[PDB]
Formats: C-alpha cells, sequence, structure tokens
C-alpha cells in the first residue's frame, strides 16, 4: 500500500511535478541542470555545485546550462537522475521517494532503451513502490474530459499527433516529428545573430526563449506578411539594453509549419495532424476532424489556432467541419491528466510493482507501457 | 465547486463500500448466500436509482461546467 | 553595537557546540549512537529554524548597518 502517487511530467522544456489530486501542478520548473562556470573566490558564496529549478533561474548568469534530454530522449542520464532527485527535495514535494508511487509521462515512439533505463533508475535508485510509464495524449484527453479526439501535443523537444477514439488509440496512426519549441528558439537565435545581436552563451539561450515567449506571432498569410513592412517590436534585455526584432518575429515560428526552413525534410505540424487523421480508417475521420485537442507549450503562439485551422481546412476534405479545441491550460494539460488518471483506483491495476519488475525486469515495463 | 468535489468524493467512497462487497463462498449456509446476493442486488438497484436522480446528474453537470473533471471521471469510472 | 556583537559571538559559539558534537562510537550502545545522530538531525533543523527567526535577522541587519561586518560574516559562514 501507499498514501498518494506522484505525477511527474518530464517534458523536455519544463518538468511539472505534483501530487495526485491537486488541480494544478504544484511544482513546475525548467528542465536543465546548471553548473557554475566562473571561479569561487569569496566565502559565503552560493552553496552547491549543481543548481536546478528556480535557484538556477535567479542566478542564471553565473551558470552554464545543460539540458539533459533533447527531443524527448535522455542523452545524459546522470543529470536526469539529479533532476528527479530534486523533484523529491525539500524544495519540491518534501517527501521520500520510496513511499509514494510514481506516474511518468514519456513521448510516443521514443526509444525502448529510454523507457527501460528510466524504469531502472526509478526502481533501483529511488526504490519507488510502483511505476507507470504513460502516453501524454491519453492524459490530455482525460484532462479535457473527452474519450474521443486527436491530441496534437507540441512540447519543447518533440511534436506529435495521436488519434484516440473512445478510449482506443490507433498505434499505427501516431505521427511524431522532432521539430518543436526548442528548435524554434534555435532558429530564432540564428535570426537574431543575423540581425546583429549575439547570444552565443548557454545562459543567454534562455533569453532567446523568453524573447520567443513574449514577442512572436504566427501570421495568417506568411507571404503577405513577408512583403509588408513589420512593426519592429523592441524587447528589453535583463541588463537594460534593447533589441529590435522586426521580420524575424513571424519568420521564426513558421519553422513549425514548414520544416524546410531549418533544412529538415519532415512534415509540418498541419501535415502531422492531417496525416494522423487520414492514416486512420474512413468511418472515424469526420469525428476525428470534429474533435481536435491542442496541447503543449508551442501551441500557445499568437495566431497558432487560426493558422492551423486555415492549413487543416486547405488539406482536409471540403465541406468537413473542423473544430480545434484549445483549453486555457494547454501547458499543464498533460500533468492534470496524469493527476486524474492516478486518482482513479483503476491506476492500482495498471502500474508495475517493484516485486513484479524485479521478477520480470524490462519485459514487465515494456508490456505495461503500451 | 470544492464543496461539490468533496461531496462527490464521499459519494464515490460510499458507493465503493457497497459495490466492492464480496462473500467468502465457504463460510455460512447457502441460505445466507441467497440472502447476501439478493440483498446486494437490491442495494445496487437502489443506488442506481439514486444515481440517476436529477440531483446527482445536476451535481456532475455543475462539476463538468467548472472543468473539475477529477470528480466526474472518477464517479463515472471508479465506482464500478 | 558591541552588545549585539557579543550576543552574536555567543550565538556562533553555541552553534559551534551543536555542529561539532563528535561522539566516540566505542562509548555506548548502538541505540545511543543512532539516537545521538537522529537528535543531531532534528537539532540542526531546529538551528535552521532559529537562524530564520525575525529577531536574529534584525540583529544581523543592524550589525550590517553599523558596519560590524566581521560578526555578520562569521555568523553566516564560520558556523559550519
Amino acid at each position: 500500500i501507499a498514501n498518494q502517487p506522484v505525477v511527474i511530467d518530464n517534458g523536455s522544456g519544463v518538468i511539472k511535478a505534483g501530487f495526485a489530486g491537486d488541480q494544478i501542478p504544484k511544482y513546475c520548473f525548467p528542465n536543465y541542470v546548471g553548473r557554475p562556470k566562473h571561479v569561487r573566490v569569496m566565502a559565503g558564496a552560493l552553496e552547491g555545485d549543481i543548481f536546478i529549478g528556480p535557484k538556477a533561474e535567479e542566478h542564471r548568469g553565473l551558470l552554464s546550462i545543460r539540458y539533459p534530454m533533447e527531443h524527448g530522449i535522455v542523452k545524459d542520464w546522470n543529470d536526469m537522475e539529479r533532476i528527479w532527485q530534486y523533484v523529491y527535495s525539500k524544495d519540491q514535494l518534501q517527501t521520500f521517494s520510496e513511499e509514494h508511487p510514481v506516474l511518468l509521462t514519456e513521448a510516443p515512439l521514443n526509444p525502448r532503451k529510454n523507457r527501460e533505463r528510466a524504469a531502472e533508475v526509478f526502481f533501483e535508485t529511488f526504490n519507488v513502490p510502483a511505476l507507470f510509464i504513460s502516453m501524454q495524449a491519453v492524459l490530455s484527453l482525460y484532462a479535457t474530459g473527452r474519450t474521443t479526439g486527436v491530441v496534437l501535443d507540441s512540447g519543447d523537444g518533440v511534436t506529435h499527433a495521436v488519434p484516440i477514439y473512445e478510449g482506443f488509440a490507433m498505434p499505427h496512426s501516431i505521427m511524431r516529428i522532432d521539430i518543436a519549441g526548442r528548435d524554434v528558439s534555435r532558429f530564432l537565435r540564428l535570426y537574431l545573430r543575423k540581425e546583429g545581436y549575439d547570444f552565443h552563451s548557454s545562459s543567454e539561450f534562455e533569453i532567446v526563449k523568453a524573447i520567443k515567449e513574449r514577442a512572436c506571432y504566427l501570421s495568417i498569410n506568411p507571404q503577405k506578411d513577408e512583403t509588408l513592412e513589420t512593426e519592429k517590436a523592441q524587447y528589453y534585455l535583463p541588463d537594460g539594453s534593447t533589441i529590435e526584432i522586426g521580420p524575424s518575429r513571424f519568420r521564426a515560428p513558421e519553422l513549425l509549419f514548414r520544416p524546410d526552413l531549418i533544412g529538415e525534410e519532415s512534415e509540418g505540424i498541419h501535415e502531422v495532424l492531417v496525416f494522423a487523421i487520414q492514416k486512420s480508417d474512413m468511418d472515424l475521420r469526420r469525428t476525428l476532424f470534429s474533435n481536435i485537442v491542442l496541447s503543449g507549450g508551442s501551441t500557445l503562439f499568437k495566431g497558432f489556432g487560426d493558422r492551423l485551422l486555415s492549413e487543416v481546412k486547405k488539406l482536409a476534405p471540403k465541406d468537413v467541419k473542423i473544430r480545434i479545441s484549445a483549453p486555457q491550460e494547454r501547458l499543464y494539460s498533460t500533468w492534470i491528466g496524469g493527476s486524474i488518471l492516478a486518482s482513479l483506483d483503476t491506476f492500482k491495476k495498471m502500474w508495475v510493482s517493484k516485486k513484479e519488475y524485479e521478477e520480470d525486469g524490462a519485459r514487465s515495463i515494456h508490456r505495461k507501457t503500451f | 465547486l470544492n464543496q461539490l468535489q468533496s461531496g462527490v468524493n464521499r459519494w464515490i467512497r460510499e458507493i465503493q463500500k457497497v459495490t466492492k462487497l464480496d462473500r467468502d463462498p465457504a463460510s455460512g449456509t447457502a441460505l445466507q448466500e441467497i440472502s447476501f446476493w439478493l440483498n446486494l442486488e437490491r442495494a445496487l438497484y437502489r443506488i442506481q436509482e439514486k444515481r440517476e436522480s436529477p440531483e446527482v446528474l445536476l451535481t456532475l453537470d455543475i462539476l463538468k461546467h467548472g472543468k473539475r473533471f477529477h470528480a466526474t471521471v472518477s464517479f463515472d469510472t471508479d465506482t464500478g
């Protein structure tokens, strides 16, 4: 037995952790590890050689940043162990790992080595009672309160469309593309270099991310916006110096709808959606087009909904009713879904037990993730 | 909304107390068996009649309109 | 200011007492040693609690305003 499971959405950009039952993720923080690059000389300096979460944020300039997982796959496992340990620290969730079960949400079509090594880390290092890998789309539909729809989740590291109908997921219809918000920020950094502002440093890159947050809009017509003159909105850097964006403001997020710009021959976000629906069977397509659920931080761009509606209308069959449902809490939809799922007593049946994992190993978790 | 949420939690716990009832086949007489099964069936039918009453449906509708899908999904599923 | 500095001197000495409790493990039972370490756990949290009390913080701010930087630095870092 155990008292309460802990829901941890380990998104590539931001990791969102809380207790099952809470309506909002109580502790969400950036998913990177910061280490001091400069020299410590004066005593009474900041303690610790590892900085995670908000403490990294107040002292961002001092630190060299390192993202542990890139396109939803953990390249550095020691850092991911450290951030998961931070999730149980006194700062966040102030509880022992061996006491509470855990629900982890991974991106679809990720490598098998990723999930099995993750289960290893939770079961040996943390000695959790029970673990359950989960799909983000199912949780998003749970949070919206829907058994049908197509979840188009575009997080920081990866974007993917999953069609689910009446609690059944068509696994062969799940489309994934690695182009996502972090790639948009890289593209924006390159354009900002072209405009003459350099952000080569690692800590600076978060400034580029904030610029993407504050002043970036997706035009309805990229070409008509391109020929016309921009507004050249200015953004104030943390020190006080200003930077003027202009044409890069809208050309940056257009990477999502045309991966040719960065140079990757992959499907655009609208192409991902329409291919996911069309890859399903005929009879469901209409209903799937009638139910589209938006998730992920990258969907919060100004004008994203309208541009996506225009694109899907162009690519969808004529006289079909498209209705894209964008909840207010898109960014935290997946965690809220994880909380809802964990709160159900049926969760008691899905998760893998520590004894079960020890007896069977990676086979058990591989069985009970799909 | 929080008050309605806690009320639905109470409803779900109470319903689970009745739905999850199970009798050891070996213990007691078969007369006790028939009494147990009929009593449980009557209790479930009474609970179902209460559940379809306009009050509970209204409560679920309010909770849905407030986007508090925890309680509504749990009530639709966890009760069994 | 000198009075408050002497008070800070007292405080750092008392905290050094608690932080530098090193027990000979040969002297006593296993229960005694584990109890000592658990009491040390709770005691150091209590010292963290006391350190954050408003009166002590006001004292430190006063010494800073009076520029008795030596006492404030010793309190902050040398306590161990």
